[PDB]
């Protein structure tokens, strides 16, 4: 990718500036925290009344297993965009590999819908590939 | 005008400031139990998660470019490819990587209520779950 | 070639610590523009380790007015304290406490919800005759960190100019007054020239003359050495407090606070020092009749070790619950360098340097003096205060008290904010001078950094190091001090074949650690002279062929002067103040035979 | 018979920058030094070679100012026994990911203008009547214990693995510990100020509760749990 130019040397002044925080945005500060729980207190009880069941579960049961199991992958993606590719050193390089994955979980979604529908289930396929 | 002349020291001193290095960061930090377990942590989630876009990705496409793919065209196709080792090798490198994810969603969820974070609890929670992949890690192997 | 740059303020402070932080930010509330050279980032400085009390008349425990606390000051100074300074110290002491908990110091509580106090040696009630006063009103056992991190933060409040590591070379003076400070940037390699109306010296003392001392490495006199090279005095050299409680070896230093709450010095025979050489009070007593107690102790053999030099001080008697909740602090540093055990075994003992009671003559409001050529009256240099450490008010006088010296810093840099303000205009315009001004302090920086000689600057500071500790020790005399002023002499001489590696201008460590060795010599050829020529025992400076305190014929300061290293240096003196500032409000204290 | 290690320590010069930073290695004997690696610092400096440059004040502990990595963890190195053993060798870095000035003297500006941003001072708006101290509590005082004796020596900021990457923007352990301290104060009645500058993407969310720094506090401080009560403190 391109890099925008960077401070000489990690700062710029002297030790009695400051640095001047952005302003309250709480769609990603505390709000985007509870996003974060929701999920993740889903995904563990599910996939443990999935492992002592023995066959394949059932199907208004599995879709709210496998729409849970995309928000716990979609939030942990957003954590190694904005820890890796910055927007201090990328810049718009940042907010693109972002609407990557904007049509990359929404296609994503179409294929929980042709597997709830068409197949047994999204666990059915992974106790087929056996494990 | 004449404490203002100060940018006359930022024009040398960005000078200096432009040759300097940056010291080691890893390759020279001791390996110890917090910055390891948390590795395997982000590392299991990212692997399972092409393992999830992959399989999902595919069967998305075939839905609007209309080809069909059921289950067991995907099945016939995943098991001619590969054969003994492969096979007994995803097989048993994915089964461990689920073991080690699924304990690790269990102990941040105690260390979001603010418990078990002494440097006592720490290393508790954290020896409990290295016995935790060798037990249930294989009972998903016999399965 | 070096390039200069130059600066403009109001008032320039040099210094950091914990007298010069609290007049960094009184001068800049006021409406000035201030500025704070510092060597060291403030939250780093010596005024971190202190770990008493902060001694008050507050009210919150018993009954205490402050003029018992002025007469306990007095008494512990053998009346050569001006006893205006020790009015003013005592009567503002309990307004610039208070003030110190609406800033934000966390202060330990009591049961309903006031400020805690101890109780220290040397302070006692009804003028002398009484019982054991608890006035110290301490933050557990890191006074000193709670009170930086506070003063510190404080200043960011309010916009002051910090100038973080730039280190001061010299004083900028014009036919007689300072007009500024010339600084050297560590970071870069540049000569700044600071220029201002009133230079504020709050550097500190210069403890590391000696070589086992409890002070920092950073501690060396600057503010002292800068004074003496532009031709202005020092004032009362020669009394160095010695400390009694001094691990051996290293030198650092556990707190009398732990002999304030029950401990017991035990020597090899294990009996207890109150009749063979101690005086009817136990342990709380002054600073120096129990070093006395110690030196000779360890010299008649009665004393612990496989060199038979040194003490330990029982703490087993306490409860558990009494170390880990009033002295943390204590319970760790002596359980890594003694490395024994701090509760069921007990930790050697040494005597080492602790606290210089001399430095730069000022009066009572912050402004320093000189005397007048003909008259031999006082004299205010225009320009120049100072506070703190580095600065000789006689509050302590011969003898400083338990936890009186960060007190001193609180108030004496209280008054400093508040004499500029009733002199100063706020913007003025500063008088044009040459360019040339202070180009005698740039070609010694020039002159130590290409030197090639035979010895190195850490040769030369071992030999200053071991002549000043065998002969201006806790005991001297008149043969072995004559012997010490022409053995500091010889050393000096040798300064002339210094080396030095290092010839870059970004962190020269070696420059700078070498600029601190020109310092040194400066304070220690004249604490040399004017210990060689007080025939008299007061406070820390007891003679063993005069064992006599005279009241009548060595009532008076000492000023020295010296120019460079190798000079010579002169005395003269200067009368003590025995008035008050009110002689209403408190009546004046007439001396009388000191004995605790 | 004297004992000799092997002093590995990182080198640079600044005069002559298109050297590489490499490692040098000094034989100290082991029998006229003290029992830290301060000690076998200065001895290098004194009888060997003169232009190693590092910070040093107090010899104590308590100062914060030799702060560098020792062995591969970060610790003071006044406080850090050598092992006494003269087959073993020991390598002295310096902080690990700063920007080095010249030998183990790192550039901690950005440091100090990130404890400028959290308004380390009491922010009261109305004081006692007749002019006394403030009155407080003994169970209120217990809670600032284990915060207020930390001596800012960013041995916890620069083993944090998303304060290497991120450190222009994200504060670090050793500043949201006092962005608590200010926060618990019952003498302060400014603190719906307090959390609205870490209520952004990354000031605070940064900690993925990695706890390097609990593990290499010289002092025994929690900087990690005092992060995860503020996290607490925003959502509820
Ligand atoms: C050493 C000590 C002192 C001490 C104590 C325990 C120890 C180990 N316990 C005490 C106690 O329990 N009760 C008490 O009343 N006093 C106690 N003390 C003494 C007291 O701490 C000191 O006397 C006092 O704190 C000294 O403070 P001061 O403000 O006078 O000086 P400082 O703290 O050393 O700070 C001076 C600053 O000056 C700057 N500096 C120095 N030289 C230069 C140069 N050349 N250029 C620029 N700046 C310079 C430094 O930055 C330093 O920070
Ligand atoms: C190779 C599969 C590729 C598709 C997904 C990519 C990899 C995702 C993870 C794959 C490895 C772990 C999942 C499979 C290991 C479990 C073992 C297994 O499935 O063998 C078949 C076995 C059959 O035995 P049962 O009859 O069901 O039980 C009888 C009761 N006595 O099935 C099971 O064990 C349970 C099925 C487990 C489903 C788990 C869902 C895995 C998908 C995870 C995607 C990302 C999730 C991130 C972590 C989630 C948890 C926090
Ligand atoms: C300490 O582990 N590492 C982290 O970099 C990290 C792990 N966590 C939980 N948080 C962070 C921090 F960066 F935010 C690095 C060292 C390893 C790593 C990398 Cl370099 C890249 C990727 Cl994608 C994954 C991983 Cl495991
Ligand atoms: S909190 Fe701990 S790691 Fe951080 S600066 Fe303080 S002592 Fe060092
Ligand atoms: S290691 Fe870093 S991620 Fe948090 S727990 Fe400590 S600040
Ligand atoms: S030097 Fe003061 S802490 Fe190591």
């Amino acid at each position: 990718l391109p890099v925008l130019p960077q401070k000489p040397g990690g700062v710029r002044g002297t030790p009695n500036d400051a640095y001047v925080p952005p302003p309250e945005n709480k769609l990603e500060g505390s709000y985007h925290w509870y996003m974060e729980k929701i999920f993740a207190l889903s995904v563990v009880p599910l996939a443990t009344t999935a492992m002592l069941t023995t066959g394949p579960l059932s199907t208004a049961a599995d879709s709210f297993f496998s729409v849970m199991l995309l928000g716990y992958c979609y939030m942990e993606f957003n954590s190694c965009i904005t820890d890796y590719i910055s927007g201090r050193v990328y810049g718009v390089w940042h907010k693109y590999a972002m609407y990557m994955l904007g049509l990359g979980s929404a296609v994503s979604l179409f294929g929980i819908y042709k597997l709830e529908t068409e197949n047994d289930g999204v666990v059915g396929l992974v106790k087929s590939l056996w494990d | 005008m004449n404490t203002k002349a100060a940018i006359a020291e930022e024009q040398i001193l960005n000078k200096q400031r432009a040759r300097r290095p940056i010291s080691p960061h890893l390759t020279i930090y001791q390996p110890q139990l917090t910055w390891y377990l948390s590795s395997f942590h982000r590392i299991s989630l990212v692997l399972m998660g092409l393992g999830f876009y992959l399989f999902t990705i595919l069967f998305g496409v075939s839905g609007l470019l209309g080809l069909g793919l059921t289950t067991e065209k995907v099945s016939n196709w995943y098991h001619q490819k590969f054969s003994k080792i492969t096979e007994w090798s995803i097989k048993g490198s994915f089964a461990y990587l689920f073991a080690i994810h699924y304990g690790g969603a269990i102990r941040h969820l105690i260390w979001d209520t603010a418990k078990e974070l002494t440097l006592k609890g720490v290393y508790r929670t954290g020896y409990a779950l290295i016995g935790f992949t060798a037990v249930l890690g294989t009972y998903l192997l016999t399965l | 070639k070096y390039h200069i740059i130059d600066h403009e303020y109001d008032c320039v402070v040099i210094g950091a610590g914990g007298a010069g932080l609290r007049a960094a930010f009184g001068l800049a509330e006021a409406g000035y523009k201030t500025a704070c050279i510092s060597k060291l980032f403030p939250t780093r400085s010596h005024t971190v380790a202190a770990q008493g009390g902060i001694n008050a008349a507050l009210g919150n425990m018993h009954k205490d007015n402050w003029k018992w606390h002025m007469y306990d000051t007095v008494k512990g100074s053998d009346w050569l304290g001006d006893q205006d300074s020790i009015h003013y110290m005592t009567r503002e002491a309990p307004k610039s406490i208070i003030e110190l908990e609406h800033y934000g110091v966390p202060f330990s509580r009591t049961e309903n919800g006031k400020i805690y106090q101890r109780a220290f040696g040397g302070q006692t009630k009804e003028y002398g005759k009484g019982a054991q006063a608890y006035r110290t009103c301490a933050v557990a056992d890191r006074t000193g960190h709670a009170l930086l991190h506070t003063l510190y933060g404080q200043a960011l409040r309010h916009d002051t100019h910090f100038f973080i590591e730039y280190f001061a070379l010299d004083l900028l003076t014009h036919n007689g007054e300072v007009v500024g400070v010339i600084a050297y940037n560590q970071e870069d390699g540049t000569i700044h020239r600071f220029r201002a109306h009133k230079t504020i010296i709050a550097t500190g003392g210069y403890g590391r003359a000696y070589f086992s001392c409890t002070s920092a490495h950073t501690c060396t006199g600057d503010g002292n050495a800068m004074v003496s090279r532009a031709g202005f005095p020092l004032q009362d050299l020669e009394f160095v407090q010695f400390h009694p409680s001094g691990i051996y070896g290293s030198g650092c230093l556990i707190t009398e606070g732990a002999r304030g709450e029950g401990g017991f010095l035990v020597n090899s025979e294990g009996e207890r020092f109150m009749e063979r050489y101690a005086p009817t009070a136990k342990d709380l007593a002054c600073r120096d009749v129990v070093s006395r107690a110690i030196t000779m102790e360890i010299r008649e053999g009665r004393g612990v070790g496989k060199k038979k030099d040194h003490m330990y001080l029982q703490l087993s008697h306490l409860p558990p619950e009494v170390l880990k909740e009033r002295l943390p602090g204590i319970s760790e540093t002596a359980a890594i360098f003694a490395g024994v055990d701090v509760t069921k075994e007990p930790i050697p003992i040494i005597p080492t340097v602790h606290y210089n009671m001399g430095g730069i003559p000022t009066k009572w409001n912050g402004e320093a003096l000189t005397i007048d050529e003909e008259t031999g009256e006082d004299k205010v240099i225009p320009g120049l205060m100072a506070c703190g450490e580095a600065a000789c008010v006689s509050v302590h006088g011969a003898n400083r008290l338990g936890a009186n010296s960060l007190l001193d810093l609180v108030v004496f840099g209280r008054a400093v904010a508040h004499t500029v303000a009733d002199t100063l205009q706020p913007g003025l315009p500063h008088k044009p001078l040459p360019s040339d001004l202070g180009k005698e302090s740039i070609a010694n920086l020039d002159k130590l950094r290409n030197a090639n000689g035979s010895r190195s600057t850490a040769e030369i500071r071992m030999n200053m190091k071991q002549t000043m500790q065998k002969d201006v020790s806790v005991f001297r005399t008149q043969s072995s001090l004559d012997e010490g002023v022409r053995n500091i002499t010889a050393v000096e001489k040798t300064f002339d074949d210094v080396k030095t590696t290092d010839r870059s201008m970004i962190w020269n460590s070696d420059l700078v650690e070498t600029l601190e060795l020109q310092n040194l010599l400066t304070c220690a050829s004249q604490t040399a002279v004017s210990a060689a020529n007080r025939k008299e025992s007061r406070g820390a400076h007891a003679r063993e062929d005069y064992p006599n305190r005279d009241d009548e014929h060595w009532m008076k300061h000492t000023l020295s002067w010296q120019k460079d290293v190798a000079a010579p240096v002169t005395l003269k003196y200067r009368r003590v103040i025995d008035h008050t500032l009110d002689e209403k409000e408190c009546p004046s204290v007439p001396p009388t035979v000191r004995a605790y | 018979t004297p004992r000799l290690k092997t002093f590995k320590v990182y080198r640079w010069n600044p005069d002559e920058p298109s050297a590489k930073p490499h490692l040098q290695s000094y034989q100290v004997d082991l029998n006229d030094c003290g029992p830290m690696v301060l000690d076998a610092l200065l001895k290098i400096k004194d009888e060997q070679d003169s232009t190693l440059t590092f910070r040093r004040s107090c010899r104590e502990g308590i100062c914060g100012s030799c702060a560098m990595n020792i062995g591969g963890r970060n610790t003071l190195a006044c406080i850090c026994k050598i092992d006494q053993n003269e087959s073993k060798q020991l390598k002295i870095y310096p902080l690990p990911h700063m920007f080095i000035v010249k030998d183990l003297v790192p550039d901690l500006t950005n440091f100090y203008q990130q404890y400028k941003s959290i308004q380390p001072y009491l922010q009261r708006s109305s004081f006692p009547k007749d002019g006394t101290e403030v009155l407080q509590s003994i169970e209120d005082r217990k809670k600032l214990d284990g915060l207020y004796e930390c001596i800012l020596c960013a041995c916890c900021s620069t083993s944090c693995p998303s304060y290497w990457w991120n450190q222009e923007q994200y504060l670090g352990p050793a500043v949201l510990m006092q962005a608590y301290r200010w926060l618990i104060d019952s003498r302060d009645q400014a603190t719906k100020t307090r959390k609205a500058m870490l209520n952004n993407s990354m000031s605070l969310y940064r900690c993925h509760t990695i706890m390097n720094c609990t593990r290499t506090c010289p002092k025994g401080l929690n900087p990690g749990l005092a992060i995860a009560e503020i996290k607490k403190s925003l959502a509820f």
